[PDB]
């Protein structure tokens, strides 16, 4: 429609975790809505059944469950062509729908042993590992860098069991967010006066209010919409920070577009002369 | 309180100070004001109110004028006034006797 | 019993900062400088790790890791 | 466990016809916390609504007209005042007066003062707020409540 | 264009009485050109910033459309037809609820005071020629105000 | 247990609609959707292509309830133009921005840096 924009982007700053970014010349709505699809909709791999063989640690089961289901996962290469678990034809699980964990370890040695992220191997090939120690020429890298420490063993104790991990997405359950963070502001100086601040020599100014470099402090126009909002999304390290943007947008075009399939499908199946 | 601002804001005058009496407010009724019958039955309501404010005075000798009572007939007049669309300083239409009896 | 895989607040991955941590006191007396040193910026990911008792040491003592 | 029992229930004691107790011919229950604190901040006369937001609370509305009501500000740009979303809210035509006693003013001797408005009392004129800000008098369990005689 | 139940251009007293005020409300005092009229009345001060010393001109009246009633109002953007008021700077809707004005002697009614409001900004105006004009009933009642003058 | 599965927060289930159109029985060229199984994040968007439109007279949205995944949309327009296209019309202009927002974006990317891959 002749209305519509088509907004404007621009990217501040980026590393392997954050990025930061603008948006501009768009609606809130818009800014709100896929700020939320960031965090629920973007979807990834992450354990999701654990089957335990043997277990004699102080730890209780359940709290091992826990505690692996939430370590993060590289998913970048293979969350795409992975499909969803009831979708799939199989019974129980495959090779197709999902990847397949296994850890075996005893602590014979005197010394208290440590249960890690690079002890848990995937029978699934290396394509997705565990996030920490594997191709890293990581500056990142420091002493242990077991990246989670599963649980801690003295001299007699064992761990033995089977992980599958599937794809999902946050809106199911938390150990599933693509995000460390979400960072989100628009209009900085105040000027659209969305809150109302008593006595507001009492407030800092962000690194976007600059632009009243003076201590004048937020000038009013009552004739001005929301614009120019700022981003800055931050990885979890499971999914690099510019494919969670655009799968996002991605998933979002892909539910959108659904909707209109079924309201298509409300004025070709019950021809639409209800209303 | 006071018997003669009672008697002035209660009563019904007759003599008509000069103030378009019968047709000030009232609009008809400036046809009954030669009656010699209406002026004896408002007479008695006057009559009827004394003796009322009478007992009443016995009553109540601390003299509140809070009583619980049914339907509150003060709002119920506004919400009369308020929807037949009655202008307060337009002249009035209606007929006194059709009031008391 | 043991530092939580992710902060609850937000989510930023926190277990793995633990062992440097200890690590960072016994050379300095800089807890600021140590947290900072880690990464953890925002401040309930610093309670997170700044406020954690890691029971699990003591609990590790006991001989019948058997039963 | 019955028709005969659940007819009884329905018609003596269900809820809604449990509203104002004969121990005090008064509401036994009211608009109470939150709420009530947020009807008085938002009938304050410097609250303004613009197309979007109103609409929202239309929609939030059950019993509401179908028709959208003229904003109280035409130009520059439409605005709604809050007393006038408040005022879709009252049922057919209830009236009542004063029932605020609320600080403001000066009691005893400010509406005498001749009547600069001074917007605290509360006036309701046939289903329509006038003016005035709502509280626990307005709206509680109080003997004159907008409850009360809506009931 | 509308037809007109009252037009005059005020000149501004005061912008702050007592001084209780509120904020994004301001409540002005003013004295009509004629002389012969007083005005009190709320603005939104936020959208509309007046100031103390400078003559403005407002006009009241109760339809828009040609000169008939409108008041079915889901304002309707919709409608292109230069009946408007449009030209005006600032622009209210509300009814007449209160008249008042000696009502008891011979002759009495002299001059006149009304009060409106506004969904809620109230307003209140005193006169004497303007006694056609006010109610304690009908709604629709448009307060345009407009030029500010020079 | 009497806590639901949380897959059931999004998963259709196999006997109800995605959509459903109902007219409304007070005033003309009014409408109401019923969008089962979506939240805010859908329905606010689509209230704000609506209010977008310049022949819209009324849009919004409600979620009845927290604990029941189910969103209203009614939306009023003028006697001239139908609802229903101005809500194809919505989600296909919603589309178009979207789709030159991850253009955009890419390319954004596809800016001299050197963490791209
Ligand atoms: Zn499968
Ligand atoms: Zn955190």
């Amino acid at each position: 429609m002749p209305y519509a924009n088509q907004p404007t982007v621009r990217i501040t700053e980026l590393t392997d975790e954050n990025v930061k970014f603008i948006i501009e010349n768009t609606d809130l709505a818009v800014a709100n809505s896929i700020r939320r699809v960031f965090i629920a909709e973007v979807p990834i791999i992450a354990i999701d059944w654990v089957q335990i063989d043997a277990n004699s640690s102080v730890l209780h089961d359940e709290f091992i469950a826990h505690r692996l289901g939430l370590i993060p996962l590289i998913s970048d290469d293979i969350v795409d062509k992975l499909q969803y678990s009831r979708d799939c034809t199989c019974e129980e699980f495959c090779p197709e729908c999902s990847v397949e964990f296994t850890l075996d370890v005893r602590c014979n040695e005197d010394q208290t042993r440590h249960v890690t992220s690079r002890d848990l191997i995937s029978n699934s090939p290396r394509v997705i590992p565990v996030t920490s120690r594997n191709r890293d020429n990581d500056p990142n890298d420091y002493v242990e860098q077991d990246d989670i420490l599963i649980v801690k063993l003295r001299k007699g104790q064992e761990l033995r069991l089977r992980a599958y991990a599937k794809k999902g997405f946050g809106k199911e359950h938390a150990k599933w967010n693509p995000t460390a963070g979400v960072a989100f502001e628009y209009d900085p100086d105040n000027a659209l006066r969305h809150t109302v601040y008593p006595k507001p020599e009492e407030w800092p100014k962000s690194e976007y209010s600059e632009l009243d470099e003076d201590e004048s402090q937020a000038p009013y126009d009552p004739n001005g919409k929301p614009e120019r909002f700022y981003y800055n999304v931050e990885s979890c390290g499971s999914l690099r920070p510019e494919t969670i943007v655009l799968s996002a947008l991605s998933g979002l075009k892909k539910k959108l577009s659904d909707l209109q399939t079924q309201l298509s499908h409300e004025i070709q199946s019950d021809v639409l002369t209800i209303n | 309180p006071s018997n003669k601002a009672f008697e002035k804001k209660f009563r019904f005058d007759y003599t008509n100070e000069r103030a378009l009496r019968r047709t000030l407010q009232e609009d008809l009724v400036k046809d009954v004001l030669s009656n010699a019958h209406i002026q004896n039955e408002l007479e008695r309501e006057f009559e009827r109110m004394r003796e009322d404010r009478e007992v009443l005075r016995v009553i109540f000798p601390t003299g509140d004028s809070k009583v619980v009572l049914p339907c509150n007939l003060l709002r119920m007049i506004w919400n009369a006034q308020k929807i037949f669309h009655i202008n307060p300083r337009l002249p009035s239409d209606l007929h006194p006797i059709k009031v008391v009896e | 019993m043991i530092i939580p895989v992710r902060c609850f607040t937000c989510g930023k991955i926190v277990g793995n900062k633990w062992e440097a941590y200890l690590g960072l006191l016994q050379a300095e007396y800089t807890e600021g400088d140590a947290l900072d040193a880690l990464g953890l910026k925002r401040y309930c990911c610093r309670r997170m790790l700044l406020a954690h008792v890691d029971l699990i040491e003591k609990l590790l003592n006991y001989a019948p890791l058997e039963k | 466990q019955s028709l005969e029992t659940r007819a009884e229930i329905q018609e003596l004691a269900m809820v809604p016809r449990m509203i104002v107790t004969p121990q005090s011919n008064r509401p036994v229950m009211g608009i109470v916390q939150d709420t009530l604190t947020a009807v008085r901040k938002f009938t304050k006369r410097d609250v303004f609504l613009e197309r979007g937001e109103v609409m929202n609370l239309l929609m939030f509305l059950s019993t509401w007209d179908g028709k959208v009501p003229q904003p109280a500000i035409l130009k520059p740009r439409p605005l709604w005042t809050g007393k006038q979303i408040f005022s879709l809210i009252i049922p057919g035509h209830i009236n009542c007066i004063r029932t605020h006693s609320t600080h403001p003013d000066d009691e005893d001797s400010g509406p005498y003062k001749h009547i600069s408005p001074g917007d605290t009392k509360v006036v309701v004129e046939n289903g329509e707020l006038i003016m005035g800000i709502l509280c626990k008098k307005s709206l509680g369990t109080s003997a004159g409540s907008l409850v009360h005689i809506s009931y | 264009m509308a037809g007109i139940l009252f037009e005059d251009i005020f000149d501004v007293k005061d912008i702050d009485p007592e001084g209780k005020k509120f904020d994004r409300v301001s409540r002005l005092h003013c004295e009509s050109e004629s002389f012969k009229m007083d005005l009190i009345l709320d603005v939104n001060i936020q959208i509309y910033p007046v100031d103390l010393g400078d003559k403005f001109r407002l006009v009241i009246a109760s339809t828009l459309y040609e000169d008939g009633t409108l008041d079915d109002g889901e304002y309707n953007p919709t409608d292109d037809r230069p009946s408007r008021a449009d030209q005006f700077e600032y622009v209210m809707y509300g009814k007449v609820y209160r008249i008042e004005g000696d009502e008891t002697s011979t002759e009495a009614a002299t001059r006149l005071s009304a009060y409106v409001s506004y969904g809620g900004l109230l307003m209140r105006l005193q006169g004497d020629a303007n006694n056609l004009h006010g109610f304690e009933v009908d709604s629709r009642v448009y307060l345009l105000m407009k030029k500010l003058a020079f | 247990m009497n806590a639901p599965p949380a897959f059931e927060s999004f998963l259709l289930f196999e006997g109800e609609k995605k959509i459903t159109i109902n007219k409304d029985t007070k005033v003309p060229n009014a409408c109401l959707f019923t969008i089962n199984k979506e939240d805010h994040t859908l329905g606010n968007i689509i209230k704000s292509q609506l209010l977008k439109d310049p022949q819209v007279l009324f849009a919004g949205y409600k979620v009845p309830h927290p604990l029941e995944h189910k969103i209203i949309i009614r939306v009023q327009t003028t006697p001239d133009y139908s609802p229903q296209e101005a809500f194809t019309n919505a989600i296909t202009d919603l589309i178009s921005e979207l789709s030159l927002l991850e253009e955009r974006f890419r390319v954004a990317i596809k800016d001299k840096q050197e963490g791209i891959e």
